[PDB]
């Protein structure tokens, strides 16, 4: 019931997909094999939301990986559960885009777009009822943007009915990893505003900071990203996945968040994030939570939401508390955080509550959040390729894929509109 | 005694008239050949248990009159009524109206009018074709005219395929539309709806057909016109003739386009899932997605309301329920038709047909009224008429029939003054 | 009944026409020697269309055979199906007009045209009713185009009333195989603009990437090109050919396609079309179709659409399937592609469907549309005609014919505009 299908673009999404496999292993009750040994009928009541019927007693992850390379591809099967995933799902290329938008989604994504197509279709139909996709994918890289918008493409016009979520990576703005990275989020987020019905917005540096200074840590890695945004993964899902006093399911949050159809972009939260000689010390209660909800140090995607001003919040929780606690919290966050707050949209904040917290902690909470902030990001990025494209400069790898002027035109136009749409708002 | 004349032009117009002449012929008992008094409204007694159907098939290509002739009803239909021509139309009305009716529109007229010599209790006539075709816009608005100008006031009724808001086989249909309705408008007595989606709609989810063909199709015009003629070809409580039809619906010449539907649409298996009470059909028929036509009526209002339920039927139990259907307000009425409410009550059956969708029931009813909302489709199809003649695209293929693009404006606002006379 | 008459130019022609045959013959259950074997009376029903009758329970196709030359005459005739024809049909002459237009039109035509006309004739009066003709001829070279010209003009002047379609074959524009071929081009367009009352425009290197992408073929040959010319050929015809819940001919494509008479020129489509190990895991559905109907890469005629304007667009298929589908996603082509689009032409998708799929396959879609992407071609063909006739090179073998330069300067004129027209209503 209600299966939603993963597929993983880039190396980092891979990586992030299946971090987030062996995380719902732990969170239902999965061994390294496949195996089902949870204490508990709730993590294998809903276990074929992310898995299949399979024989023996197994479950195998509902996943679908894309790459131009295989060398993260054995890299992520002979790591750890790398045997709970079958050798079909694991498709690769051989050239590799290089970073290039127009390569990954038109030369290497020609040959691609058939078994992408294929392997989703088989996850669809041989599932009971399709809810939903996630993806995850990178917007700096220029491979992984190209299937992501290939993807996202194809679902519009296969399956225009069943909504997703987009859990792309936005290249860090401090950081230049790619010369031609604009041009990726350029095509990535022109594709975006038109095949996406909702994304959310991870950005590195973020994340960077959170692990530097709220973790605690000298030494911030990927696996710690990988980490947090697995605890992303299971605050939104749970719900779904696991029985609530207050049900909720993706549907849920898209019809909460998504005032426009073009105005879809959300930065998601997690909560609590404290070290080992911090937690026995800090207060395990709400207030402790809601002090920690709306922060520019534990804060996602790197756009300070207090510039701007909120659209909505949704906050999905997971512990044993009451419920007029919260009500009675987010009112007072509406009473202190008002300027912060849209005046126009009273009582903004979703509540809903999933009654099963995840493996080791008693809470876990996702702040779902939507602010003018991304306006900054947005525009930034527009000047960005308005000062690059003025002097016409790596140009030629594109052109050279089938590429051309006006077209790049009318992407930076629509990221104008949506930038001066959000600003309007604002 | 009495008879009626079913005119069938074009290939929607000849398979109509074949599917409506099954029905007449497997609700009377007709074998194939025409062997086994209320039958000789529609068949004539010549020999011995002889049987044909007054009807006339012609279009301007034989695909379809071959077709007809083929089946295991060549013994049912004489070979003189079937006509083929040589050059269709091809979806251009001027075509069909000039070049290849003006010639053949004589053997047609002319023994359609033997047809009403041996039937001296001619109740009317019943056309059916569709406006997308140009055979079934040009020779049928034609041979309206000529009935109109042969026949003075006898009463014609007239079934047209209109092509649907998103369903058209062919792009120069709002051409033929426009021009087909501005020229039978002012002889048309009585038009009405068909929408292919809307048919398609409802077969894949009242009768839950995913792959339905236009034999549904052409039962659901079968069933439509049994409904209408039950008064005609069996006795009731309070019998409906063909005048009454146009006399209610037609206080003014300008507005003679009433819509149809039927009730209900149930499977075999969906007929053991439910049995028909008065009010429960009646408030189902009058649901807006229940009508075969695209368009709600609830956004304008309504002119009248003609009930046709056929069995057994309890006329206390059929104004009850009417009633309870006017106290609610999701049915309006003009101002200045207060009472425009007529029921006829027959006593036989529907006919159901062997492999059929629909499900052999002792009760029907059809749903039978002229709505506001055909004034939206006839808006939205003058408005893409004005788009794609604006650029006068495909008038050179009418210009090669011979006439200039003047008509085709004046057909325009003519079709504007009908839309604002609402 | 609605008898058409075929009509083969150059060797190209010849070979298509020959492949065409050996096709219908597969389509109607006819062997290689005539004797039809169908398993079904709607093959053999309306053999009549292009087949005569033949004594001894044989059919015999109605075509005929026109070229400058024996060579191609004996490897057709030799070749498979070559005794279904008889050998009155082949006509040829001895010189060759060595892909010159004024020499296959004047010097060499003038000993022909009588032949043709005599065998066309015959065929007309030795059928019942004659609802139109097709002629298929390479414009690339000289003595087909010729021919063509030759033809379409006698025919308009011998049946004004009896429409047709030309599937003349324009020259690659990135090859110039004949110097002299735009000399070909020029006059053959000069002359349809006059003498035909619809044309299909096929160009090879599209097809030519077809074969090598879309089929994922290493040694396109010309065999698949004459394939999937004989499926276009099957899509068109099927309509008249065999019996249709919506049945159409070409009279009803012609009056669909045809807004003005000067613009007449349409870029013939075929689907679908994929490789053993794809066709057996690709989904064998409409939608899978409808996102192969609108697109660059199964394209046809060299010009891009998404440049330009779709004018109308038809559509015909063939096999097992409710019509409201159909409907719906022409209704959502329209919604998604508005702006490739024309705006003034609403609901510019003519929609008919032949209930008999072609053999070997249970759905065939023949994608019909008209776009003013042939202005770009129309409009590099005008300015190479400018380039090399301001040099006046090559034009002594066309001047020792009986040529003359404002000829060809009304010629250029005539083709001005109509890229003008074509632009104008772009
Ligand atoms: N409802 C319904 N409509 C049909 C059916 N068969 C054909 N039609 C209508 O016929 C139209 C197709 O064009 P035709 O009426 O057949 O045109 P034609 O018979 O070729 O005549 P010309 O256009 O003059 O050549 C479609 O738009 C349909 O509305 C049918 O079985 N059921
Ligand atoms: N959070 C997180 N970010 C990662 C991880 N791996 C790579 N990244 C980020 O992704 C960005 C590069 O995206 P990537 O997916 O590698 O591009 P690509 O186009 O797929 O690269 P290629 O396959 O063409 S060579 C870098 O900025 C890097 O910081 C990871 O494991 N976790
Ligand atoms: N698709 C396809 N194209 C062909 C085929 N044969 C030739 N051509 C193309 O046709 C063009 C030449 O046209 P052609 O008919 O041979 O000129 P011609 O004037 O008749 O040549 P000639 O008889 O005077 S010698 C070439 O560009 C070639 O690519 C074929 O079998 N299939």
């Amino acid at each position: 019931m209600r299966e939603i299908v993963h597929i993983q673009a880039g190396q980092c999404g891979n990586q992030i997909g299946a971090k987030f496999w062996e995380i719902i292993s732990d969170e239902h009750g999965i061994d390294a094999t496949g195996a089902y040994h949870g204490d508990s009928d709730l993590q294998l009541e809903r276990i074929n939301v992310y898995y299949n019927e399979a024989s023996g007693g197994k479950y195998v992850p509902r996943a679908v990986l894309v790459d131009l390379e295989p060398g993260t591809m054995d890299s992520v099967r002979s790591g750890p559960f790398g045997q709970i995933f079958r050798p079909d799902n694991f498709v690769f290329g051989q050239s590799g885009a290089g970073n290039n938008w127009a390569k990954g989604h038109y030369t290497e994504g020609a040959e691609l777009v058939d078994s992408v197509l294929d392997v989703v279709r088989k996850e669809a139909e041989s599932c009971d009822c399709l809810q939903g996709f996630q993806l995850t994918h990178s917007l700096g890289g220029g491979t992984g943007s190209g299937m992501g918008t290939l993807l996202i493409s194809k679902i519009r016009e296969e399956y225009p009915d069943r909504i997703m979520n987009t859990y792309s990576v936005v290249p860090s703005p401090k950081v230049s990893d790619t010369v031609v990275e604009p041009y990726n989020a350029t095509l990535s987020v022109h594709q975006l505003v038109e095949n996406t019905d909702e994304t959310y917005c991870i950005d590195n540096e973020a994340l960077y900071d959170i692990c530097f200074r709220t973790l605690k840590l000298t030494t911030p890695t990927y696996g710690d990203l990988n980490h947090l945004v697995s605890l992303t993964m299971s605050g939104v899902t749970t719900c779904l996945r696991f029985p609530g006093q207050l049900n909720a399911d993706l549907r849920k949050l898209a019809v909460n968040m998504v005032p426009f159809p073009r105005l879809h972009f959300f930065m998601p939260g997690f909560a609590p994030l404290t070290s080992r000689g911090s937690q026995q010390y800090r207060a395990l209660t709400v207030p402790e939570l809601t002090q920690q909800m709306f922060d520019a140090k534990n804060m996602m995607a790197a756009c300070d939401p207090r510039h701007g001003r909120y659209l909505t919040v949704a906050a999905i929780f997971r512990g044993r508390m009451s419920m007029k606690e919260v009500d009675e919290q987010m009112l007072n966050i509406q009473n202190k955080n008002s300027s912060y707050f849209v005046e126009w949209i009273p009582n903004n904040v979703k509540t809903a509550v999933c009654d099963i917290p995840p493996r080791g902690l008693k809470m876990s909470a996702t702040f779902i959040g939507n602010s003018t902030a991304i306006q900054e990001l947005f525009k930034r990025i527009s000047e960005q390729f308005t000062a690059m494209f003025r002097r016409k400069a790596f140009l030629h790898w594109y052109t050279g894929e089938g590429m051309d002027e006006m077209e790049f035109t009318e992407a930076e136009s629509n990221m104008n509109d949506l930038v001066s749409e959000y600003q309007q708002y604002q | 005694m009495r008879e009626c004349i079913s005119i069938h032009v074009g290939q929607a117009g000849v398979q109509i008239g074949n599917a409506c002449w099954e029905l007449y012929c497997l609700e009377h008992g007709i074998q194939p050949d025409g062997q086994m008094d209320s039958f000789n409204t529609f068949f004539s007694e010549t020999g011995a248990g002889k049987h044909v159907p007054r009807a006339v098939f012609v279009d301007l290509e034989p695909t379809v009159v071959d077709e007809v002739r083929t089946g295991t009803y060549r013994q049912l239909f004489h070979p003189e009524q079937l006509i083929t021509g040589k050059e269709d139309a091809a979806n251009n009305y001027a075509r069909g109206h000039y070049t290849i009716g003006k010639e053949i529109v004589d053997l047609v007229l002319d023994r359609i009018r033997k047809l009403a010599d041996q039937c001296t209790g001619l109740q009317g006539f019943l056309i059916f074709h569709s406006f997308g075709g140009g055979t079934g816009s040009g020779f049928t608005s034609l041979l309206m005219e000529r009935l109109s100008v042969d026949y003075g006031k006898k009463s014609k009724l007239e079934f047209a395929i209109y092509p649907a808001p998103q369903v058209s086989t062919a792009v120069v249909e709002p051409y033929n539309s426009i021009l087909t309705t501005h020229t039978t408008l002012e002889h048309s007595d009585c038009a009405f709806m068909v929408d292919n989606e809307a048919i398609y709609d409802i077969c894949r989810r009242n009768l839950d057909i995913e792959r339905p063909t236009y034999t549904n199709l052409n039962r659901l015009i079968g069933q439509i016109v049994s409904s209408i003629t039950a008064s005609l070809r069996f006795d009731g409580a309070l019998n409906v003739d063909l005048t009454e039809f146009q006399t209610n619906l037609v206080p003014y010449p300008r507005i003679h386009f009433p819509l149809v539907t039927y009730a209900p649409v149930i499977s075999a298996e969906k007929a053991y899932h439910e049995q028909l009470s008065v009010a429960e059909i009646t408030n189902a028929c009058f649901e807006p997605a229940n009508q075969m036509v695209k368009c709600d009526p609830r956004h304008g209002k309504y002119m009248a309301c003609c009930m046709l339920y056929r069995g057994d039927v309890v006329p206390k139990d059929v104004n009850a329920a009417i009633a309870t259907i006017k106290t609610k307000r999701t049915i309006q009425f003009v101002d200045w038709c207060p009472t425009g409410f007529k029921v006829g009550i027959n006593y036989q059956p529907p006919t159901v047909v062997p492999g059929g969708d629909l499900a052999k029931v002792q009760r029907a009813v059809c749903m039978l009224s002229n709505t506001t909302a055909i004034a939206e489709a006839w808006a939205r199809l003058d408005h893409k008429f004005d788009l794609m003649y604006a650029k006068r695209a495909f008038v050179h293929w009418y210009v090669g029939e011979g006439m200039e693009e003047g008509e085709f404006s004046e057909a325009r606002e003519d079709l504007a003054a009908l839309e604002k006379d609402y």
